[PDB]
RNA sequence: GCUCAACGGAUAAAAGGUACUCCGGGGAUAACAGGCUGAUACCGCCCAAGAGUUCAUAUCGACGGCGGUGUUUGGCACCUCGAUGUCGGCUCAUCACAUCCUGGGGCUGAAGUAGGUCCCAAGGGUAUGGCUGUUCGCCAUUUAAAGUGGUACGCGAGCUG
RNA sequence: CUUUAAUGUUUGAUGUUCUAACGUUGACCCGUAAUCCGGGUUGCGGACAGUGUCUGGUGGGUAGUUUGACUGGGGCGGUC
RNA sequence: AAUUCCUUGUCGGGUAAGUUCCGACCUGCACGAAUGGCGUAAUGAUGGCCAGGCUGUCUCCACCCGAGACUCAGUGAAAUUGAACUCGCUGUGAAGAUGCAGUGUACCCGCGGCAAGACGGAAAGACCCCGUGAACCUUUACUAUAGCUUGACACUGAACA
RNA sequence: GCUCGCCGGAAGACCAAGGGUUCCUGUCCAACGUUAAUCGGGGCAGGGUGAGUCGACCCCUAAGGCGAGGCCGAAAGGCGUAGUCGAUGGGAAACAGGUUAAUAUUCCUGUACUUGGUGUUACUGCGAAGGGGGGACGGAGAAGGCUAUGUUGGCCGGGCGACGGUUGUCCCGGUUUAAGCGUGUAGGCUGGUUUUCCAGGCAAAUCCGGAAAAUCAAGGCUGAGGCGUGAUGACGAGGCACUACGGUGCUGAAGCAACAAAUGCCCUGCUUCCAGGAAAAGCCUCUAAGCAUCAGGUAACAUCAAAUCGUACCCCAAACCGACACAGGUGGUCAGGUAGAGAAUACCAAGGCGCUUGAGAGAACUCGGGUGAAGGAACUAGGCAAAAUGGUGCCGUAACUUCGGGAGAAGGCACGCUGAUAUGUAGGUGAGGUCCCUCGCGGAUGGAGCUGAAAUCAGUCGAAGAUACCAGCUGGCUGCAACUGUUUAUUAAAAACACAGCACUGUGCAAACACGAAAGUGGACGUAUACGGUGUGACGCCUGCCCGGUGCCGGAAGGUUAAU
RNA sequence: AGGACCGAACCGACUAAUGUUGAAAAAUUAGCGGAUGACUUGUGGCUGGGGGUGAAAGGCCAAUCAAACCGGGAGAUAGCU
RNA sequence: GAGGGCGCUUACCACUUUGUGAUUCAUGACUGGGGUGAAGUCGUAACAAGGUAACCGUAGGGGAACCUGCGGUUGGAUCA
RNA sequence: GCGGAUUUAGCUCAGUUGGGAGAGCGCCAGACUGAAGAUCUGGAGGUCCUGUGUUCGAUCCACAGAAUUCGCACC
């Protein structure tokens, strides 16, 4: 929690210290372009997404694909995004019109919004990565080279651009760095926007999962109607894997289309 | 708990409905045995 | 031709506490008890060694013994597996006795004191707090009293577990 | 006439690939003030996908049996 | 702690009395690292006795307005069936005397006491097995079908090293 | 008559589950009210419930029906785009009276309105399938008004009120002021108005997004109601009457100021917080085309159409259901009343209507409890049953740091009821009267007419005054789920544990899962810090170690020896 | 501020007591909370067989369903008095 | 007619205790600290290279006898 | 009771066709030490439980017996 402003909980005086206690990020009324999120499950008919509770989803964020390049922009407001813990913030451009942007920490001032083809390096809506200099911070990556953002929040994923690597195949991230994709897709800069939110336990509960849901709970214990295990007497003792799919290692995948993973180290 | 037997018009649709009857063949030669073969009549068609 | 060695082999073969309980008959079915009567036990003692102080015959008991009220346990047996439902706190009071004194003899390892068990026989008390399921085992103060076999090991048309 | 070469003459096959297979649940263009859907350029990877048998075990995730009888009632120890 | 093998395991300190009001020399078979561990926030849809609270909580409830039911008027159905005029240990065992008779000889009715008596109802006993047997869950025993999962023919070519 | 009940979050209200016409009454006893029976929606003779506005049509939509062409399909069938269903979303939109047994936004009788034709005068250039404003939400709230509705009495109708008293200081009766027109006030929103242009807005724009100059500040859009307007409009004290004894026939008063408070109005104001409250449309304008000496719409007034219904009894609950006017359930609707923290409780005013078993008796039959001589739980599986103590405040209180909290800890205690300070204090209030001003929902001075603690110095009657109903025992411990609990209604009521971090783990992404035969809908409008395994046991430390065995798998040096 | 501490009909399910020969396959009385939401609350339309939603039950789910209340298979099997 | 005698009113104030802490004694109901070292028994690293040293904060294996690797300021032989 | 191990060097224990008696360890010698252990090289250490029989030959096996000892029978 060591950044500034770090918005730390309360003294020991109610049953929540924590969860987060940032001012000036809540706003109303939700704003002109909006949408929502459906029902529950309905797969059509016997559910396999476990134990549901599905209420108020509720409302998302509409903004994707965002490529909105080189017409300049400036900044009203940054908000919250309670789906993604997001830093997401109120993008004016000067053509006339305004969007919802995955922006870093402190992005305003109202500040200097502008990308595209060679014409900025400066923080930039989206941004191919074969016109521009190595750097740490990337973000956006549209995930396939036209399809849009792979990641639609900040997080702290830096998923980092080495230079000269193999012709244009960057990117030095997370679970593969050998992910091996072009510069022809785009950054916006970068990955640092809200860690408060997720540097933290929120709660146990909070609103985020009780009010609208129900999240895991349960699987191997209780009733033998599921998982293979185990009489009772509170015993259970024996040999049960998560059948017939297992757990704790073995790998799951062999073709597919892509398919880029090239070295893929493990641990 | 609430037990049991009440009248209503709009829960008739997918069990009691009239027409729904004639049309699952199901109900068809029921109502044919009932009251067209059989002598007979329902007449409580409000 | 074979652990087809369940060899007259209905099959090549896949296991369970009736601690869900049942289908038509429910002791033609094996809980403890209701008791036919019990070998192992209580109840009556035999003749005798013995060691009681230093005499058997009171106390007490060697290897030795004859027999019955059914509560041990057990040869278990029925009309009783469509109530044969179990404790053992009393409770309803009752039983006459393997003494339990309160006692009056007959006897003395009794001179009295005190110990010794045993016929004639079952009047009242069967109560105590800190203890645990306590029969059993106590623990302070105890009295005119401070005992005890089960009888289906006193109790669901009378007690909650 | 062979251990075997050089090359002709029969002929195959792993790598190494490029790419009118293909998949388009990626984009431009397009019918179309259109969530299915029509279709052409492109951009991608790639003979991949797919499933149908044979081999391999993996676990009590549907279904199944309750398999002798001998029983001073069963568990054991012994037999036709 | 649901280890405490023996034996009411302990020192006895306190207590009308330690089968503990706890008042720290152990007799530790088959104890504990996420089926974990040294400990604890205020809260009791508080599990367990031990105080001083008020006391009838025992033994002692012998006096009540009173519900009513017996009782007087309306009205009188079944959970379903052994005929009564059914002897209060009775004895005697196709092992249970309210019907094999040794006794005592109990007038007819309250359905008002209604205490052991259709062993009874509420009903295929729960204990429970002849069971050629309903399927009822699991387990490094049997597995099996769907599934997991790679490699291999199927199918989709060779040009070149 | 005369004395009191029950429902007291009424079976108060009209009307929605389609049950359906079984209310007033006129008449009665099987086809039944387990007494009577006169009453029960009993059940029979009349008739009835008067809706242009009430609401569902519409134009319409978030869920979800059906659906071209289809991708597929054994015959079955499934999943769909354009469409089209569709309210419980939303738009237009009934009151003062009077009027019948009833039945009543209807009936009338007046105000005068909504959608859309036509008519005569007037103003005036329009349009649409597309654009823009937002059409639009979630509760606890906060700040100030309006009085709903009450108690007073000036004043107005009675007059001095049967026992003891009463004849100007009392004691009773209405306390009404209709509409739509009329302007605007509480807080609120928002500085005004011409022009010139785009990296903008399905093709366009006198509209909306952004940008560029000129020239003035006091501009613009309403909101309860106060206040009025109407009104020689009514209603009504009370008189003379007729009568079918229900009632209407004539006639007719009185008519002001305050004081305290909502449930409700203003307030899609205005704040405060996030789980992040659904589109078309009415609201209001932009233009495409095409008409363009034609046509369109907005205005005055005259009219027309105002599209099958239902509207009877009936509900926080007897013709639903339960099926014995049933100790089941269980509502959206006027909010009746003082003193109450209050839907904590015995009293009320109605509306239904005291609800068809009570004469009497007074053994023991525990559906109960009490005050007990002695002792104080000397009872046992349940101090089980009967309680009791249960404010504001203090003469002042112990272990204990997660310095919140353990603390209405703990304790016993003045309390009834007047005086005096004060013919009411203090504290809320602001009538007049007098002034000033901008000229009107304007301010300043001023003390009317009401309300009303908290304590002081005095008083003393007891068995008793928190004289009554609402309502708590300090502990001290045994195991620390550490998050309130209502959780497996059905053994335990937790002594189950749902938390929640995380090392590792499933997938470099047509990502894991595939319910469905074909979806690609969850996850996704989303990336391996999203989402799933198998769990986690406040919080913070702490997870030694130990690989023999068996897991978990992962590999390739090389043997067991299959498709190939 | 808070799944506060103490608050109402909208919640259930602690042991009795008049619940068992029923007012009731369930509900109770003078008693008593969770005091705003690990609440429940009602018009309908997707889940229609060996079910399908998980505070995760062997309880459900017609009220007593380890699969019935189906009637068609079938007046089955039948070591059966 | 004034008190004092009293007979009222209530304290100061002794009892009492809601409380529970102070400390002072023995009853020390799983035993660990600093040592005399009546022959204790397993070790045995350092006071010369205590004969492949390691003193100085100390983290750490866990018979520690602290092994064992840095950073020195030479009370550690030299020509390393 | 049946079945089984077992009475084989101080110590732990190996062992058997059925004819030798073994080893880590311990003792002792040889020396290295003033001495001893280690480590060394040599020697030695036996109730083979008893009886009987098979047999060339029994430590062994089978049979009978003692005596420890282990599981199950017992409920």
């Amino acid at each position: 929690v060591k950044c500034k402003p770090t918005s730390p909980g309360r003294r020991h005086v109610v049953k929540v210290v924590n969860p987060e206690l940032h001012k000036g990020k809540p706003f109303a009324p939700l704003l002109e372009k909006n949408s929502k999120s459906g029902g529950r499950n309905n797969n059509g008919r016997i559910t396999t997404r476990h134990i549901g509770g599905g209420h108020k989803q509720a409302y998302r964020i509409v903004d994707f694909k965002r490529n909105k390049d080189g017409i300049p922009a400036v900044v009203e407001r940054l908000e919250y995004d309670p789906n993604r813990s997001a830093n997401i913030a109120l993008v004016l451009y000067k053509d006339g019109e305004r969007r919802y942007i995955l922006a870093p920490k402190g992005l305003k001032a109202g500040d200097q919004i502008q990308s595209g083809v060679d014409a900025a390096i400066k923080p930039g809506n989206t941004l191919p990565m074969r016109n521009i200099p190595v750097g740490s911070t990337v973000h956006n990556v549209e995930m396939k080279p036209g399809k849009g953002g792979q990641l639609a929040r900040s997080a702290g994923t830096y998923v980092q651009i080495v230079a000269r690597d193999g012709a244009y195949v960057t990117l030095r991230l997370r679970s593969g760095e050998m992910r091996k994709v072009e510069a022809d897709c785009r950054a916006t800069l970068g990955e640092v926007g809200n860690a408060e939110h997720m540097l933290r336990v929120l709660g146990k509960a909070g609103a985020a999962r009780w009010r609208g849901v129900r999240p895991t709970v349960r699987g191997t214990a209780m009733n033998p109607v599921d998982h293979p295990h185990g009489g009772g007497e509170g015993r259970n003792f024996g040999k049960h894997p998560v059948t017939p799919w297992g757990v704790q290692t073995k790998g799951k995948k062999t073709r597919s289309n892509k398919r880029t993973d090239k070295f893929i180290v493990r641990r | 708990m609430k037990r049991t037997f009440q009248p209503s018009v709009l829960k008739r649709n997918r069990s009691h409905g009239f027409r729904a009857r004639m049309a699952t063949k199901n109900g068809r030669q029921v109502l044919a045995r009932r009251r067209a073969k059989g002598r007979a009549r329902l007449t409580v068609s409000k």
